[PDB]
């Protein structure tokens, strides 16, 4: 048994994951968010609390940029974690997480002595989830693309080392694309209906105004935990519709698409045309959204671009012979193809190109998760263990010494 | 031509279900475990032709 | 003519401005557990797919 | 494109061979590895009787090797003449724990910090105090650069010309 009873813990952009070591898929997952009711206070995780309406929820992302922000909130999830889920005393279980390419120091330092202290673990590792993904393609050298629910970042790997010169921290992502079906619910004019708020969502055709019942046993919920509610519906309805031209956008062209018969809380459904692949072109170039003159953002193939060629020249070669795609907002459609179609105009042919063959939606969002299961499996890692006698030794200053 | 040095695939057929299995190389697996793993090529769907046409 | 016309233009450029990489020059260097490590990782990555 | 696996039931046929034969326990023992200098106590699923031995699998402890100086090579032997011994002993450093990948330890080389310098003047920097060491105890910087200039303008080539010149090329 060269594995021991290791756990892997992997969080991304949009949700939380996490799995024994070696093994298939994460166990669970659940949203990121925790819905608060302030008066220790009434926490609210996982859908049966958070999705499921209640009173006053302030709901709080403890993450941010890839950063650590309620160091309450994170204990607080882990022990939710435990408990709600594994039932397992991890201090008799070595555990490790992936890290940002920008976690500062002190938060990682912060991080590993409460694990160490409280948690008691026996043994602790990290290293960047970049990493992870490219060990889960089983590459050394490559670029890796993530569009999280929060940035659309590209991020190049050398002999499974980042360049840290190559962190692209782009806004756009799911949250873009939440935006994006607001304007389009602004110019067609649908309020947000949340499911909560309906007892019973009456018989209604396309055009039909909508027709509900409300259960009157509702207490009345916050700004915060209602509109996240409805981001999460916004999400739902995006993947319903997710899509993107895989050309030249054009109007009339996406019009011919027949208008996607989609339904909503109250029982409304109209049919969805053109703007579904009028919006997405935006993400392959922000210049061209009409209406949203985006220029700070880089197009997708200007991201290539600037990726490539901000990289030096020897190793491009290697690099292009894979690309990578995580994130919860990588569920669009038309993803990869027209991600190599604008690859193949925009990049030269000078150099050979070969991405990565990897689409379903295990592979494309928890590619991170398998690569840190991976790692936990390999029988050499062990030397690279922490015990946790080196901390109680070194304090948490052995991070430092141990970890570049 | 392509120049993977670990992408080396052969054909065979097996000894009891004798047949052509296509390009295929041994491997070993978890536990100890040998595993062939046919491979997947531009003749996939044509793995019978024999006497070298 | 065009042997002409080619050896010009690719004089001009390719005396010292086309192409024309010699090489890069090698020179030794030990190894560690990395090797081991990769290959560990990509035999049974593959394995796991 | 799938991988069968090996198969040793295939039908109930083997009644016998196992009441002769007892199934060698397993355990899941303790153990430590060298490897770690610390020696923590882990855990194997041993088959019983493969208790003590020696952990096999640590026998890979080969590493990188970078030479030192204390007072004089620094200054008689290695006597720099652009590095600081800070600098010197910061490339040392970053080459032991990096195993020589050079364009690692620039791109992890405070540039800043220590006096700027490209990788390649690290590398010939290193070059000098490593040969000097060597030679006192007993690698083409310039033409490298060379090559590696004339690389990048040839990448950056606009593609339209790179396309006129590979014209020229073939129609030869």
């Amino acid at each position: 048994g060269d594995e021991v009873g290791a756990l892997v813990f992997d969080i991304g952009s949009y949700t939380v994951r996490a799995g024994y070591a070696g093994e298939d898929c994460p166990k669970v997952d659940f949203p990121t968010a925790i819905g608060m009711v302030v008066e220790g206070p009434t926490y609210y995780i996982d859908t049966n609390a958070l999705r499921v309406p209640r009173e006053n929820m302030e709901a709080i992302s403890p993450l941010k940029n890839g950063m650590v922000e309620d160091w309450d909130s994170f204990q607080a999830i882990l022990d939710h974690t435990y408990k709600m889920h594994v039932k397992s005393e991890a201090s008799l279980h070595p555990v490790l997480m992936s890290e940002a390419p920008w976690n500062t120091r002190a938060k990682r330092e912060k991080l590993t002595e409460l694990m160490f202290e409280h948690y008691n673990i026996p043994a602790f590792f990290l290293c960047k989830t970049a990493v992870l993904t490219a060990f889960a393609n089983g590459r050394s050298t490559g670029l890796i693309l993530d569009s999280g629910a929060t940035h659309t970042t590209a991020i190049p790997v050398h002999d499974g080392y980042v360049l840290q010169q190559g962190i692209v921290k782009s806004p756009l992502a799911g949250d873009f694309i939440t935006m994006q079906c607001r304007e389009l619910f602004q110019e067609m004019n649908i309020e947000l209906v949340p499911p909560y708020m309906i007892a019973s969502k009456e018989a209604v055709r396309e055009g039909s105004p909508a027709n509900w019942k409300r259960k009157e046993k509702l207490p009345q919920v916050t700004r915060s935990w209602h509109n996240y509610m409805c981001n999460c519906v916004i999400q739902d309805f995006q993947a319903s519709v997710l899509q993107v031209s895989d050309s030249t956008y054009d109007e009339q062209v996406a019009a011919q698409m027949p208008t996607v018969h989609y339904e909503f809380p109250n029982g409304y459904n109209c049919d969805f045309g053109a703007e579904r692949l009028k919006i997405p072109e935006g993400l392959f170039d922000p210049s061209n959204v009409k209406g949203l003159s985006g220029n700070t953002m880089l197009g997708v193939s200007h991201v290539v671009t600037t990726s490539v060629g901000m990289c030096d020249i020897d190793i491009r070669p290697g690099l292009y012979g894979s690309v990578i795609v995580a994130g919860g907002n990588t569920l669009i459609q038309s993803f990869t193809d027209r991600l190599n179609r604008e690859l193949s105009q925009k990049t030269p042919p000078s150099m050979r190109l070969k991405l990565i063959a990897n689409n379903t939606t295990v592979e494309r969002r928890f590619s991170s998760w398998i690569g840190g299961s991976i790692l936990a499996s390999l029988g050499t890692f062990q030397q690279m263990w922490i015990s946790k006698q080196e901390y109680e030794e070194g304090g948490k200053q052995c991070v430092e010494r141990k970890c570049p | 031509g392509l120049g993977d040095v670990r992408y080396r695939y052969c054909l065979t057929t097996l000894t009891v279900p004798q047949r052509c299995i296509g390009f295929a190389r041994r491997r070993v697996g978890r536990g100890g475990r040998v595993l062939l793993d046919r491979a997947h090529s531009d003749y996939d769907s044509v793995f019978h032709h024999l006497d070298l046409e | 003519n065009q042997v002409h016309q080619r050896i010009a233009e690719l004089r001009k450029a390719g005396l010292w401005s086309q192409r024309r990489l010699p090489k890069l020059q090698e020179a030794p260097r030990p190894k560690s557990h990395w090797d081991y490590l990769l290959e560990e990782m990509q035999w049974m990555a593959t394995d796991f797919a | 494109p799938l991988l069968p696996s090996d198969t040793g039931q295939g039908y109930r046929t083997v009644k016998a061979k196992l009441g002769s034969k007892k199934v060698r326990p397993w355990k899941w023992m303790p153990f430590t590895n060298p490897a770690r200098k610390d020696g923590a106590m882990f855990f194997h699923w041993r088959r019983a009787a493969e208790e003590g031995k020696d952990y096999p699998f640590a026998r890979f402890n080969k590493t990188v090797q970078v030479p030192v100086y204390s007072e004089q090579e620094y200054q008689l032997y290695l006597h720099d003449d652009a590095w600081t011994k800070a600098e010197t002993d910061h490339l040392f450093d970053l080459s032991r724990r990096f195993d020589l990948r050079f364009v690692v330890i620039h791109d992890r080389y405070d540039h800043q910090q220590f006096k700027k310098r490209s990788v390649e003047d690290l590398k010939e920097r290193y070059y000098h105090i490593c040969a000097k060491l060597a030679n006192v105890r007993a690698f083409d910087a310039g033409h490298e650069r060379r090559r590696k200039e004339q690389l990048e303008r040839l990448y950056n080539r606009t593609p339209e010309q790179v396309a006129e010149e590979e014209y020229l090329l073939q129609e030869l």
